[PDB]
């Protein structure tokens, strides 16, 4: 039933954010806008290996960003774990949409580790509209072992919300820049999203994602190496990482952590160019285009050069914001700007709300 | 004012469109084959009338809507079920199984509200009537009381009489509901059923102009008898190593001399079409004639009956 | 029940407009002609991804759209959204009308991403006067998932106005140009709809539309650059979009604000040379012949010159109002002019309804 | 067809002794035989179950 709904960011794990963008009048002219943001560090024991794990706590922490944001609004859309999320393309023959569904839970059978027990939500990588019964079905499914959308579903019950839509992070965040993919359309664009969970890959031409694949490493493991080689804190050598890697004054800080971090920034890379080349199936003569990032782990510093040196692609950051309309006198544009790669799915879901 | 067909009509062609579809002809083919191999004009005749809407582009479910004296309403709307969610072929399939559990309750109840439903009170409440009214012949018979009595008492006398009513009741429901260590010697293996039903498939795919190893692959996925599947599975093994199709039946006790003679001939002759065709409607025969069913009712109906007027006499 | 029925644009997304043609009399002789015309900004959150999602606020619009109009019609053609609707062609065999309708629910079920739950309606590309039994069969389908049409259907109820025909702009904007096409019979001609939520392209040869072909980009795309390069509102960006790119003062300007456009222009431009290299099948050695503009996003200055030197076809902004009598004491001939490419549809639909 | 392939094959013995046996096996199980059973069977009962009404 209509309002616009509400998004936060459920899963990340280091921290929950929430946007609320609904329709702003101006002038007699109305459009999608930017209304109210809130952002906290995750209370860990909250989430473990992308299951909600202490559905109270989480709750208390929602109801906080909702205050702080001072939305009335009550509806929501969230994300799973990319950790408690399979996805994963799949060949059919499509026909009727029961028959669909019957013999796509039928071949994900085959692909899931566990009983089902188990969330199956399909999407066709090629319009439907395009092809002749029996012939030429692709879906992608979307599985999900059950209760991390319940925990989930607690967590918003009592947070006093309601659930519409379940979605998953690696599409969640195109949403912002699916307009500036859709204007050019047979372009090839890798988009990343470093979390500190995950750091999942989606590549497309044009806003028609070709394929996704999601890799353990993320920030978790820059802080936690900082961890080891310096016998400190989470806290503090998260703040090193930021702070110490990006200051001006940061001139004799970068080989005391640079030489920490080495390691992970040279596996990184691996795994990237792992990915990249396991998709390179058809086009054996062909190179890249251009991509982009998203998530805090992102915003290493020169992590945007190394990456564009080592993989052989242009990564660039992107400002998710611009999909929305933006008063200036209630939010800076440079603020929001600094904080646009966290909160990229963050407004993701949230354009997925008054949809 | 039209009729629909018989029980044993239906059931023959819903399993042949049912064997055919699943095999992956295309569905006007599959028309074409069974008014092609057909007994009856009226239904050859039909089909050919499906088959014509079929390639004008209508669904089955429409073009059987051309027929509703025949295919009713519950009968259409299972094959659009099937052809909405893309499962035609296993809603034929069930249908095919629904037929022939209708043909065989048909038979079973008749032999020796619908006719089965009338039929079925008809019989049930019988003989207990006969007793009330024999018992209703006035007063002082065998076992009853004088009306002066008190009721309760009365009736409470009787309740001898009142059981032995029920118990003829419930001997005639039990005829009508029933009635329409070497581990492997226990697995129910192929019947009668199962050896006409894969003739008539065959003999369907075969006269349509598949080879012989197709139909067999197909047939081997539509077999309900797991024992017959695990032997279909061989048979084909067996022809598609180059063996010849009557060797591979040799080893396998359903299909008796005759049968593999037969099949023999077939194969010398270019003429297995028709071959499984002749053996299959022999064995659908022998299936409908195969009569105890009807006999064992009798035993129990005027076995109650007499049972009941010795009750109370004695 | 025959009267003359009306016509809004209720897929405008940016303006919901309003047209009356009826018959005209003037010295005993009578013909189509315009009887009133009336425009209104659409109110956003009416509309959200193609559906009517404010029946009540749509509703009072389209009501100001009648009384600024002076009609006493209560009748109504109109239209739903391209991002509605899937149009595409589709092959079969011809038969009894029953099992072609059912045979093409068949068929588009495989072409639908919803349930049925769907529209469905159908028309043949070549006169079914032409060929034989279980032969030749060619139908377009239009499907509609459902609620787009009972949104639409909500507010032409509580406007007072009953649909008669729920048509798409796809080829109701051609309409008004059907003659103009039927005379010349073997011409390949295009006509492109640039629309300020989608840009319709369908080329024809004589009116017979050889196919259509629906792309997301649009005027709102224009608008909302201009508004990210400037942190603008979303109306004063489309102010300076019209009035900024046209006038005659301009001259300082279009470095401004086509330097903020210009990504747009190209990719537009490699959208429409996508879809035209897309249709080129069967005639490898032709090349094209003349083609014509509608909506307003085609008014963007110098745009027709930019498609006409990019696509290598003569592409030209074109009068509907020809088709119809105007009656030069009631109407500017030059205004009527000046609104033809918003009003294309308007019309469209219109010239449908007393049909 | 089947004395049709016997014909070009020196083998009609075979096809007439598998044919014949065939037919003596259809012979001795021999539809027409039950049917006009119970047309007597119900037809005698409901003109008695008549006649008295009457
Ligand atoms: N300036 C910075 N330099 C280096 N790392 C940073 C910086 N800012 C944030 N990070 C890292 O980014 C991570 C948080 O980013 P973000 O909130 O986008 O991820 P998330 O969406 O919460 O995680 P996930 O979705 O994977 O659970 C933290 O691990 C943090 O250490
Ligand atoms: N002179 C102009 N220069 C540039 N753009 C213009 C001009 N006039 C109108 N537009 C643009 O055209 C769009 C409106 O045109 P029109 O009303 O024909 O589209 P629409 O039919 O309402 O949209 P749709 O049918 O796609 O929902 C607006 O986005 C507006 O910004
Ligand atoms: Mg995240
Ligand atoms: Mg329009």
């Amino acid at each position: 039933a209509k309002g616009k709904l509400v998004l936060g960011l459920d899963i990340g794990s280091t921290s929950i954010k929430m946007i609320l963008l609904k329709e702003q009048r101006k002038r007699g002219e109305v459009i999608y806008a930017l209304q109210s943001f809130g952002m906290k560090p995750l209370p860990p024991e909250a989430i473990v290996d992308g299951a909600l794990m202490n559905s109270t706590a989480i709750v208390q922490a929602v109801q906080d960003l909702m205050s702080e944001l001072k939305v009335k609004g009550k509806d929501v859309a969230i994300g799973v774990s990319g950790h408690s999320v399979i996805i994963k393309k799949i060949q059919m023959p499509r026909m009727s949409q029961d028959e669909l569904e019957e013999s796509i839970q039928w071949e994900a059978e085959q692909y899931i580790p566990f009983d089902v027990k188990d969330v199956n939500i399909d999407t066709q990588i090629l319009d439907g509209g395009g092809n002749d019964a029996t012939g030429q079905m692709d879906v992608l499914l979307v599985a999900a072992k059950k209760d991390m959308i319940n925990d989930y579903t607690t967590v918003v019950s009592e947070a006093g919300l309601a659930p519409v839509v379940v979605d998953v992070d690696a599409f969640a965040v195109q949403n912002m820049f699916s307009v500036n993919y859709d204007v050019p359309e047979r372009e090839t664009v890798v988009l990343i999203n470093a979390g500190a969970s995950v750091v999942n890959i989606n590549i497309i031409s044009n806003g028609a994602t070709v394929f996704t694949r999601d890799v353990t490493i993320g920030g978790n493991q820059f802080t936690e190496e900082i961890q080891k080689q310096l016998n400190v804190s989470y806290e503090e050598a998260e703040a090193l990482k930021i702070g110490g890697n990006g200051a001006d004054a940061d001139a004799v800080v970068p080989q005391d952590v640079e030489r920490v971090l080495s390691s992970v920034a040279e596996q990184v890379a691996g795994e990237i160019q792992r990915s990249l080349d396991f998709y390179a199936g058809t086009a054996a003569d062909s190179n890249f285009s251009k991509v982009y990032l998203s998530g805090g782990t992102a915003k290493i510093p020169a992590l945007f050069k190394t990456i564009e040196a080592r993989t052989g692609v242009p990564v660039e950051i992107l400002n998710p914001f611009r999909k929305i309309e933006v008063d200036n006198r209630k939010f800076d544009p440079a603020f929001v700007m600094d904080v646009a790669p966290m909160a990229a799915v963050a407004v993701g879901l949230a354009l997925r709300r008054p949809g | 004012g039209f009729g629909g067909v018989e029980g044993k009509d239906i059931l023959v062609f819903t399993r042949q469109f049912a064997t055919m579809i699943d095999a992956g002809l295309p569905l006007v083919q599959c028309l074409d084959i069974l008014a092609s191999q057909m007994d009856n004009p009226s239904f050859k005749k039909v089909l050919f009338a499906i088959k014509s809407k079929v390639e004008q582009g209508s669904t089955f479910a429409d073009a059987l809507k051309e027929h509703p004296k025949v295919f009713d309403e519950l009968y259409v709307q299972l094959c659009a079920a099937g052809e909405v969610g893309g499962i035609l072929d296993a809603i034929l399939n069930r249908l095919a199984a629904y037929r022939e559990k209708n043909e065989k309750l048909k038979s079973k109840v008749k032999s020796a509200l619908v006719a089965i439903g009338v039929t079925a009170v008809l019989l049930l409440k019988v003989t207990p009537v006969f007793e009330k009214m024999f018992a209703d012949f006035g007063s002082e018979l065998p076992g009853p009381t004088q009306m002066i009595v008190n009721f309760s008492h009365m009736a409470q006398e009787y309740f001898f009489h009142v059981a032995g009513s029920i118990v003829a009741v419930v001997m005639s429901f039990t005829w009508s509901y029933r009635q329409p260590l070497f581990m492997p010697v226990f697995g129910p293996v192929l019947r009668k059923v199962a050896v006409a039903r894969f003739t008539r498939t065959l003999g369907t795919m075969i006269s349509s102009g598949v080879p012989i190893l197709d139909a067999l692959d197909v047939t081997a996925k539509t077999a309900g008898n797991r024992t017959v599947e695990d032997a279909i599975i061989y048979v084909r093994g067996k022809i598609a190593e180059g063996k010849n199709i009557a060797g591979p039946l040799a080893e396998t006790k359903v299909f008796p001399s005759m049968v593999v003679q037969m099949i023999g001939v077939g194969e010398a002759t270019g003429a297995m079409d028709t071959m499984l065709n002749k053996i299959a409607d022999f064995y659908d025969d022998e299936v409908d004639a195969a009569a105890m069913i009807e006999p064992v009712l009798m035993v129990f109906l005027g076995g109650v009956v007499g049972g009941f007027l010795i009750g109370m006499y004695l």
